[PDB]
RNA sequence: GCCUAAAAUAGCUUAAUGCGUUGGAGUAAGGGUUAAAUCUGUAAAAACCUUGCAGAAAGCCUUAAAGUAAAAGCAGCUAUUCAUGCCCAUAAAACAGUCUAUAAACGAGAGCUGCGGUAGCAAAACGGAUUAGAUACCCGUGUAGUCCCAGCCGUAAAUUAUUUAUUAAAUUAAAGCGCCUAGCGAUAUU
């Protein structure tokens, strides 16, 4: 019998994995325009961003399942949380503050 | 005639004993109870009334025939050892002893506490 | 708080409890 | 002294389906041991009751001593002994 | 029961709730066919007729059931209770549609036979039946709602509807909105099936029956508004008895209520029975309405006479 | 992912338990899995007999197959289980993705170079 | 299901092993669940009840193994 | 990669129990109390061997909770969705705090509306006892309720005040709050 590499590449794809593990590869890879380099996963860009994916993965999730409330009330925290973030940025680096709202498409409404 | 096995059924639930006297295949022969005998409400929970059914049943029994029987207990009682015993000493053979105690896996709910 | 404190409750309670129950089926209500 | 199973043992043959492996663990009444006499730590402890549990669904395991199949201890020697022959043979 | 908390709340979707602009208004609830996708239109032309009403007139011309006429037009739909003629051919569910004769929906259905033209035909439509669905009759069909089996095909538990008394009759027991029947036990050439009314009863093995309920369970939150609403639907104003004159009824006299209960022809209504002591069709009735066994119903004044 | 499916069937013939097994296996073929091992124990004995509205199975016909697919699979192997009436019970489980952790394979490689930087 | 045989007419060695099975076994702990109903609040101050009665009897006999292991005393 | 007494969703297992349940066998009681009786049976009960149907709950593991689920709370089995926790290996040049005036969400049991279900238990109710009386405690029946889905209600003797430093705790000194000023007394007014 002959080896089906095929099914192998397969296997090690994301194709027979849950929902979650396939969003999450893709978040990651919308990340590779702001990335500071190949291996950045904790700058402020990277941070806010990814959060940012999170919250529009979520719409969908939550239209459906309307009695799940301890995720929604995670959803909510780490909503508070990105505002904050941006806050900080806007008063004391004005130039990494305008590229995340453009590439995010998001408005300049972070000031105190 | 006298080459029978059987099966003796001993019943007691904190107020009363019954004994039930069947064959191998669960028809029943013969039944005995601590009322039947002459012992009423008050009296029926006394360990003589209990042997008193005890040699009842075994009369019985010798005569339609059953010598050897195996005895099933369910519940806990104290009229259990009582009974057992006399039909050992009325001339019935006891080969073995098996307790068939229900113990439910969560089930209903039991009656409320009494408030004496 | 104490027992004897919640005692001391317990008997007004119940007289505010009554009377509205006398109340809740009458065309004017005492007060 | 009575034999015990090594905790690599254990992890590797925790399943629902070895029936006679997961024997060792229950009383002699098919009841399920405590940690403290079976000698193992809670994530084997798990394992182990969620097997027999198992099993119990499945028809493979009784959750106590029956009367009406008292004669299975008999058919398992039986079953056994064929196939020590069989494979002895081959 | 109706409250007018229920139709404060809103709530129960399928159903118009008419805002109480007008005194005629206020208690009025009705259905929306439309949010069902019922259709409410004209009915097939090759499956209906249209007739003059009755109002309870008999051939001599003569009132002989009271409290009826002066309603809207009336057109009757032919309905095939009994789909033996199509047993082997699919059929495709082309529209549910609303029927003022009855409480349940129809469904008209296309079937296509090999080497014919298209047959169009009326059928019970089942709970759970839309456009589109697939329905399927005679042997080798699935126990599914919609299929038609012999009772020796039909597991014991399932519930069924528009039952036969008779091999090949046609159905006739269970056609009411949201009812149903089951079996519980299959004898020899007999089944116990117990009746929405609760009554079990013997019906013979090889009648048929279709799986699932009736499709209509809004039947109950209706409520008529209006004197005139019903009266559109062809029913008419009746008189108390106690209302009326001593020689018109026997509660005429003045006082109210004089004598015991009755009908207009002094048969005492509000217990005494009316089904036949020796009625043949005792031999299939096991137990009445309420638990009564049939023996005791049978034999109930032979013991007081003797 | 990987799953494992355990089945009881009625003791009848090879046809009917092949049919019953082939059903199973395009399932998984046609969502767009593969099937790794195929296994049957013949007929066993039971710790206590299943019964049915009006009948009883002291014994049952067992096999196993495990296979790879996507996580919907559970759902229809589900649902083929329930329409087949020659299947007396069943149970998915699910099992690990790899046998070897990465830890594993890396203390391989780091013994593959040790040996040839001693050469 | 226990079962005891009897052997050479014994009838009270089988009677003994009886007892034995309902107190190793747990019979005896179901039935005296199952004699009335209690509110999970109440079973707790139950179950405390029970632990400080076998507590207080280890203790006691704790006190008296030790007296035997130094004292040699033959109780 | 694995784990989970976490939440939502969907399938599956039965020890016991109940009956206007099937067939066999058998005949006077069964049930209950300090002591009795009401009640269920002899027109064939209970007990015993079998048949059918049904609801609820989850023995051993099982122990705190050591999860702490934010609190209310949480362990029958399997899977999905999702959120945690563990190992091993990574990442950030500028960003992330405490507290809460005000505002919002979650929230036991009981209770209310509609829909489905109703075995066991049990307010109310009706009988039998006890007693000077028993309008209670005890015994026999027993409806709402307890259960499922969608809404309403927002109340508990509904945990130890929050944060920083030290500390096994503790103690010591600070930051931002809420509440108390003898008791007694409203269905006050808004
Ligand atoms: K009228
Ligand atoms: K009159
Ligand atoms: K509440
Ligand atoms: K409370
Ligand atoms: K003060
Ligand atoms: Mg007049």
């Amino acid at each position: 019998q002959n080896a089906k590499a095929h099914l192998v590449e397969k296997f090690l794809g994301p194709e027979f994995r849950p929902r979650i593990k396939q969003l999450k590869a893709k978040r990651l890879e919308a990340v590779n325009d702001i990335k500071r380099h190949e291996a950045d996963v904790s700058s402020p860009e990277v941070r806010v961003s990814l959060m940012t994916y999170r919250i529009r993965d979520s719409i969908p999730l939550f239209d459906e399942c309307k009695k799940e409330l301890t995720g929604m009330r995670k959803l909510e925290i780490m909503f508070n949380k990105r505002r904050r973030i941006l806050r900080g940025l806007r008063k004391h680096n004005f130039p990494i503050y305008s590229m995340i709202i453009n590439k995010l498409g998001m408005r300049d409404i972070y000031s105190d | 005639v006298l080459q029978l096995e059987g099966v003796v059924h001993i019943l007691n639930t904190s107020n009363n004993i019954v004994l039930t006297l069947t064959d191998k295949e669960g028809r029943v022969k013969a039944w005995t109870t601590p009322s039947s005998v002459g012992y009423k409400n008050a009296k029926k929970r006394l360990p003589v009334a209990a042997e008193t059914a005890a040699g009842e049943l075994a009369k019985r029994a010798l005569a339609l025939g059953y010598s050897t029987v195996a005895v099933k207990i369910k519940g806990i009682g104290t009229m259990t050892q009582y009974a057992v015993q006399m039909l050992s000493s009325s001339g019935i053979k006891i080969t073995q002893l098996v307790d068939v105690t229900p113990v439910p896996y969560g089930g209903c709910r039991p009656s409320r506490k009494r408030r004496v | 708080i104490t027992t004897m404190q919640w005692r001391k409750l317990k008997i007004k309670k119940h007289k505010l409890r009554k009377r509205r129950k006398a109340n809740r089926m009458r065309v004017v209500k005492v007060r | 002294f009575r034999p015990r199973s090594t905790h690599q043992e254990v992890t590797e043959m925790a399943d629902f389906k070895n029936v006679s492996f997961l024997t060792q663990f229950l009383s002699p009444a098919g009841r399920i041991q405590p940690r403290r006499v079976t000698k193992l730590t809670e994530p084997l402890q798990r394992r182990i009751a969620k097997s027999v549990k198992l099993a119990r669904n499945m028809a493979l395991m009784a959750g106590e001593a029956r009367l009406d199949k008292l004669h299975l201890t008999r058919v398992r020697q039986e079953e056994l002994h064929r196939y020590q022959l069989k494979k002895s043979v081959q | 029961k109706y409250t007018y908390k229920f139709k404060q709340a809103r709530a129960v979707p399928g159903l118009v709730y008419w805002k109480p602009r007008t005194p005629g208004l206020r208690h009025k609830i009705s259905i929306d066919y439309d949010f069902l996708g019922v259709y409410t239109g004209a009915p097939h032309k090759d499956l209906s007729a249209a007739v003059p009403k009755l109002s309870g007139r008999n051939n001599h011309g003569r009132i002989t059931a009271r409290h009826r006429g002066g309603g809207m037009k009336k057109v009757l739909r032919q309905v095939d209770y009994s789909r033996e003629k199509v047993d082997g051919i699919p059929g495709v569910v082309e529209r549910v549609e609303k029927d003022p004769n009855r409480s349940g929906f129809l469904a008209l259905v296309k079937y296509q036979p090999e080497g014919q033209l298209p047959i169009f035909k009326y059928h019970l439509a089942p709970a759970e039946i839309k456009a589109g669905d697939v329905l399927l009759s005679g042997d080798g069909a699935p126990v599914q709602a919609g299929s038609t089996l012999p009772l020796r095909s039909i597991p014991l538990g399932t519930p069924i509807h528009n039952l036969e008394l008779t091999p090949g009759k046609g159905g006739q027991l269970a056609r009411a909105a949201n009812v149903s029947a089951v079996i519980q036990s299959k004898q020899l050439e007999n089944a116990i099936v117990k009746l929405p009314s609760g009554e079990i009863r013997l019906i013979n093995l090889d009648c048929r029956a279709t799986v699932g309920r009736v499709s209509n369970h809004l039947q109950r939150m209706i409520n008529y508004g209006k004197a005139g609403e019903r009266r559109k639907l062809g029913w008419r104003p009746s008189v108390r008895g106690i209302a009326k004159n001593p020689n018109d009824h026997p509660h005429g006299g003045r006082t109210n209520g004089g004598r015991p209960s009755c009908t207009p022809w002094g048969v005492y209504c509000k217990g005494q029975r009316t089904r036949r002591r020796n009625n043949y069709t005792n031999k299939f009735i096991i137990t009445r309405k309420g638990g009564q066994p049939i023996r005791k119903f049978a034999e109930a004044k032979k013991l007081k006479a003797r | 992912p990987l799953y494992e499916l355990l089945c009881l069937a009625k003791p009848l013939g090879k046809a009917e338990i092949a049919g019953a097994m082939k059903i199973v296996g395009q399932t998984v073929l046609k969502r767009g899995g593969f099937i790794t091992e195929v296994q049957s124990y013949g007929e066993q004995q039971l710790a206590y007999d299943i019964r049915r509205p009006f009948e009883i199975y002291p014994s049952a016909h067992i096999f196993k197959m495990e296979f790879a697919a996507p996580t919907d699979i559970v759902r229809l192997v589900t649902h083929e289980m329930r329409v087949n009436e020659n299947v007396l019970r069943w149970v998915v489980v699910r099992r690990p993705r790899f046998k070897h952790t990465l830890q594993e394979l890396l203390e391989e490689v780091k013994a593959q170079e040790n040996d040839d930087f001693k050469a | 299901a226990f079962v005891a045989e009897v052997r050479d007419g014994n009838v009270d060695a089988a009677l003994a092993q009886v007892k034995k099975y309902r107190k190793t076994e747990g019979v005896n702990d179901s039935v005296r669940k199952k004699e009335y109903f209690l509110r999970p609040s109440l079973q707790k101050f139950r179950d405390s009840e029970l632990t400080y009665a076998k507590n207080m009897g280890k203790l006691i006999h704790e006190r008296v193994n030790w007296v035997v292991k130094r004292k040699k005393i033959k109780l």
